[PDB]
């Protein structure tokens, strides 16, 4: 039912990548974005994709690193340890009701 | 003669003293009107459904405007935030993503549109519009916006803006209205899975482009308001070329072939301002017509916790008789303007 991240793989290997999946993505949205860390807040914006515009846009936590596709997922490439902890989606469906889900990795 | 050149002058000054200064009987004012009230009933019927609020710089802002509109009840747009799962509010919404064409409008961009539109409101209904070859008069309209302060509290604020209810000035607001929907194209909002009823055009599932849902009806909105402002200035052409009667007939060092060729053609220019002020205001009937026609056809014309979003609620139909009825007796003259026009061309 619920909105859920998978990280694939759990743990990842220095330099290596992973991929944040989302299951239980609604089928009506407006548009979605990726925040560092656990809270939705502006300021560590990694992207936000529009449903419509072919084109995603960065925030400021946009390392070059990040990449969004329309299923919503978000892969990380030459993952270091400052990547650690938390990543947070949010939706905001075509009503304008948002729904949230928090993904996380261990890195060694 | 003289005596039939003082006849065809004066149908032609009484028609165009009517055409220019009259409201009931004047079908250029009734098409002013007419462009004017459909575009009152453009916002009421789909303006709810607009998405606001996408940031404008960055998504740091986390930028909030609420903007109050009054039927008699009240109602209030949010443009920026969002409604969570368990529907509660959020402060994180539309501005989560960036505003631009396709996708939202910025939260000053409707702030344009909603002043814009209580100007118009707000100078119909306190001073009606003034007749076309008129100054207007002066009137103070007021605009309610509200805003979130640190944690607590909504401080709303009324603006007083000072403006007029001229032709030229209303327009303007209209023209503001319809082409901001019309260059940004903002998304619509779905139904779920401030409106009571839903009309047919708003479904459920996927949002729709507003530019895609209403295409037909801005471009008929926006040529409505571009014809309207046509007459304007045809109405101001017209007021110029006001001819003047033969005094003094049987003095020829008076009423020379020079004086007398100048004011047959005055009185033809007259006569084809006449024309092209009647044929625009047909157009803004045929474009009121494509308006009216498509999504909006139950809704536009027609007005009945409770709110009338969805609903024109702007008198269109009522001008629309007007505009027919006026427009008729205009048609019914034009026999004793023909001759107006033989009677000045052998000159
Ligand atoms: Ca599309
Ligand atoms: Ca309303």
């Amino acid at each position: 039912a619920k909105l859920t991240i998978e990280s694939m793989p759990l743990s990842v290997a220095e330099g290596k990548e992973v991929l944040l999946l989302v299951h239980n993505l609604p089928q009506h949205l407006f548009g979605y974005s990726w925040y560092k860390g656990e809270r939705v807040d502006g300021n560590s914006l990694i992207v936000g994709y529009v449903i419509g515009t072919q084109q995603a846009t960065p925030g400021a936590a946009y390392s070059g690193r990040e990449t969004i596709y329309t299923n919503a997922s978000l892969l990380i490439q030459n993952v270091t340890q400052n990547d650690i902890g938390f990543y947070t989606l949010q939706v905001i469906k075509s009503d304008l009701v948002n729904e949230e889900a928090t993904g996380q990795f261990h890195v060694y | 003669s003289a005596q039939a050149i003082n006849q065809a002058v004066n149908n032609l000054n009484e028609r165009a003293k009517t055409l220019a200064g009259g409201t009931t009987n004047s079908p250029a004012y009734q098409a002013t009107l007419l462009a004017l009230r459909s575009v009152l009933g453009l916002w009421n019927s789909m303006g709810y459904a607009v998405i606001c609020g996408g940031y404008t710089k960055s998504p740091g802002e986390n930028n909030q405007k609420n903007f109050h509109y009054t039927d008699g009840n009240g109602t209030t747009i949010n443009c920026g935030g969002s409604t969570n799962s368990n529907g509660t509010h959020s402060s994180n919404g539309t501005n989560t993503l960036k505003a631009d064409k396709n996708v939202s409008l910025s939260i000053e961009q409707y702030e344009k549109i909603h002043e814009s539109y209580q100007i118009l409101s707000k100078a119909l209904k306190q001073a009606g519009l003034a007749p076309l070859n008129s100054k207007g008069e002066k009137l103070e309209a007021h605009v309610t916006t509200s805003k979130y302060q640190q944690d607590s509290q909504t401080k709303t604020t009324t603006s007083v803006i000072d403006t007029t209810n001229d032709a030229q000035n209303l327009l303007t607001q209209a023209q503001t209205i319809v082409n901001t929907l019309k260059d940004y194209c903002p998304m619509l909002i779905a139904k779920s899975s401030a409106a009571t009823n839903t009309p047919s055009w708003q479904t459920a599932g996927g949002g729709k482009n507003s530019c895609e849902t209403f295409g037909a009806e801005f471009s008929a909105a926006s040529d409505m308001i571009n014809n309207a402002q046509k007459i304007v200035q045809e109405t101001q052409q017209l007021s110029a070329n006001q001819p003047k009667n033969i005094t003094q007939p049987h003095n020829l060092n008076l009423n020379t072939p020079s004086s007398l060729t100048a004011l047959a053609q005055k009185m033809l220019k007259n006569a084809q301002s006449q024309a092209e002020i009647l044929k625009l205001a047909n157009q803004v009937e045929s474009d009121f017509n494509k308006l009216s026609s498509g999504h909006l056809k139950d809704y536009i014309g027609k007005c009945d916790q409770k709110n009338n979003w969805g609903n024109g609620c702007a008198g269109v139909e009522e001008t629309l008789t007007s505009l027919k009825t006026s427009a008729a007796d205009f048609n019914n003259q034009t026999p004793q303007i023909n001759q107006a026009q033989n009677l000045a061309n052998t000159l």
